[PDB]
């Protein structure tokens, strides 16, 4: 689930591109500061849309560049707790499977998969159940719920989300339809 | 609206630092000039862009 | 300045109200005076001996003017 | 605090945020570095390209409509119902399993009656 923000911040225009229009020149500075950075307070800042209005310049002793107070629009993504998500199985591991719910991934361990005793087939990339002949393999569209989020650093790459599907009405979508009756 | 002696020596100081970091020059060329002396000639013709703030 | 005339040094105007770091480099007594304002005391700014001590422009002189400038900046 | 203040936020579904990526992708088209968008941006584009079930404009119209139907449905709950497209009381259970109010089969059917239109039926 994505959100759209409207946030003011102080913009630092260098004197190299000092002779451009103020709108897009303040846009090109603030865009290459926040894109692709996971904060622990709000989340993944994806991209800057546009710059509405801008203030005047103020010179500071020592640098020679200028300061402004702009208005811009930010598309964020916040994977908050116990949020019902949708994803795609894009990884096969012997201890679990990464479910891509967007820019990040969601790991479900092998014993939170389903209401079945689960054995990992080592030769293939699949799970085979004991009683039922259901097969969970690569590329299958699933539905899950967040249960734990491990936030370590500012980088998107180093943070992983644990989910689970041991609830009525989750898993693969054609498994869900036959559980309606 | 005449400047004082403290404001005239700061406007030159800030403009001589922009003129070294890029900030394309007006008609000031000839043949070799230190960046401080470029700010004095631009100030002579009265084409400085920087204006002061008068706190009151 | 305060209705009774004061001296100029070590018991008067320097020893009177200022920043607490301003009284440190004058009247070499400091374990009397610097440990007195060790107990419950803040120290903001805005002397002349402090901004030179920390690396800031002092308030007198040319660190008093504030500039402002817009930015099309066409050469013509 | 990010910046000085945060003053306004809204909730965006996956079909609505697809257009914000492609209009951003319309820049680049700048040709001096050619501007290839970075990797994790292109990954999140593919999640918008495959799960686009509705029109971008008709999803914005529906989110205004679903808030006025029930008082206990805010904008955040209404944006969840567009992405799932519930058909019966099974999906009403799994979304609202950790909520303050569990709906009656009368009130859950009234949500379906609005979303009986605009369905792809294929």
């Amino acid at each position: 689930m994505y959100k759209l923000l409207k946030v003011k911040d102080v913009v630092r225009i260098p004197p190299r591109m000092f002779t451009m229009d103020p709108k897009e020149a303040a846009k090109i500075v603030l865009r290459e500061t926040y894109e692709g950075i996971y904060d622990r307070d709000e989340g993944v800042v994806l991209a800057i849309l546009d710059v509405e209005e801008i203030s005047e310049g103020v010179i500071v002793p020592g640098d020679g560049a200028t300061y402004h107070e702009a208005i811009f629009n930010v598309l964020v993504w916040e994977p908050r707790n116990q949020e019902v998500v949708e994803g795609e199985v894009v990884e096969m591991m012997p201890y679990g499977a990464f479910i891509r719910i967007g820019p990040m991934d969601g790991l479900v361990h092998i014993s939170q998969l389903m209401d079945d005793y689960v054995v990992f087939d080592e030769k293939n990339r699949q799970f085979i159940g004991k009683e039922t002949n259901r097969v969970l393999k690569l590329g299958d569209y699933v539905r899950a719920r967040i249960i734990g989020v491990s936030v370590k650093s500012r980088v998107i790459r180093e943070n992983k989300i644990n989910m689970t599907m041991r609830q009525p009405g989750l898993g693969k979508f054609e498994w869900i339809e036959k559980e309606k009756k | 609206f005449r400047y004082t002696r403290f404001e005239k020596a700061r406007i030159i100081g800030a403009r001589a630092l922009q003129i070294a970091m890029g900030a394309p020059v007006l008609i000031d060329v000839p043949e070799g000039i230190t960046p401080l002396q470029a700010a004095l000639l631009e100030f002579e013709k009265g084409v400085i862009p920087i204006t002061v703030i008068r706190p009151s | 300045l305060d209705g009774v005339i004061r001296p100029i040094g070590r018991h008067g105007i320097v020893g009177e109200k200022a920043s607490v770091l301003a009284r440190a480099a004058f009247e070499i007594t400091t374990q009397h005076l610097f440990a007195a304002a060790e107990r419950g005391e803040v120290d903001p700014l805005n002397g002349v001996v402090e901004n030179v001590l920390i690396g800031q422009p002092v308030p007198v002189g040319t660190g008093i003017v504030k500039l402002a400038m817009s930015l099309p900046l066409r050469p013509k | 605090m990010i910046g000085r203040k945060k003053l306004e936020e809204h909730y965006i579904t996956i079909a609505e945020a697809k257009e914000l990526l492609e209009r951003r992708h319309a820049e680049g088209l700048a040709e001096n570095p050619e501007e290839p968008m970075f990797y994790e941006a292109r990954v999140s584009l593919e999640h918008a390209e495959r799960f686009a079930k509705l029109k971008p404009e008709q999803a914005r119209e529906l989110k205004e409509k679903l808030m006025g139907l029930f008082d206990w449905i805010n904008e955040r709950i209404a944006a969840k119902l567009v992405d799932i497209l519930p058909e019966d009381y099974l999906d009403i259970r799994v979304i609202f399993a950790k909520e303050e109010y569990m709906p009656t089969p009368e009130e859950a059917e009234e949500i379906i009656k609005v979303i009986d239109e605009y369905r792809p039926l294929e």
